[PDB]
């Protein structure tokens, strides 16, 4: 129940690659989806859809807007895993 | 124009998304696979 | 939160009795629903329905197919109880 931060980023970066094309070398826990990675709000929706399909992590719409950095998504997934 | 830009573009996949596993009813399909563990780094 | 394996089998066997007629003396944790007990996939559905109605244990359709033995159902119910 303790999927590590590196493991979550590794699984998230290979979805970000397929959605956008950004290499997992660029997906670091301090990058902003809008500013640094340039991932619009409609690509985040499919990142979340594929995350739920692959790892079972469900992220609703109201909470998906408040995840600005990759670290925010990792923290959300870890806090959801903690239960 | 109407067909390809409205019906086949939004209405047919929307019906496929509403009826998740019932779109293929006689076949038993999963809405999503068994969840995988988060992969080892790299 | 620790309903014992004997208790779960006791509660499950009196549903299996009403659904099929197999005595609870035959419902042992190593018997196969298809092979040993001869319980088709449509009787398992009502076993699950009555289990949810009586003890609140909800077992979805995708997970009901992967429960081959009685021990698998007991383990599923215990792991669901653990949360
Ligand atoms: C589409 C999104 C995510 C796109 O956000 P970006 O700022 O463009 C939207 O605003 C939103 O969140 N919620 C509205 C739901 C919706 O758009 N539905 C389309 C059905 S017509
Ligand atoms: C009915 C069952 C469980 C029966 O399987 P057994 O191999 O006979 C079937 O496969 C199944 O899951 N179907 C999903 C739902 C459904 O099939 N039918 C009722 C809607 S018409």
């Amino acid at each position: 129940m303790a999927a590590t931060q590196e493991e979550i980023i590794a699984g998230l970066a290979e979805i970000i690659e397929e959605v956008t094309g950004i290499e997992p070398s660029e997906v670091t826990p301090e990058k902003s989806f809008v500013d640094d990675l340039d991932i619009d709000s409609l690509s985040m929706v499919e990142i979340a859809v594929q995350t739920e399909d692959k790892y079972g992590v469900k992220i609703p719409d109201e909470d998906l807007a408040g995840l600005r950095t990759v670290g925010d998504v990792v923290a959300y997934i870890q806090k959801l895993e903690e239960e | 124009l109407f067909d390809t830009l409205i019906v086949r573009s939004f209405m047919t996949p929307s019906i496929a998304a509403l009826l998740g596993k019932w779109f293929w009813w006689p076949q038993v399909v999963r809405q999503r696979p068994i969840p995988q563990p988060w992969p080892s780094p790299a």
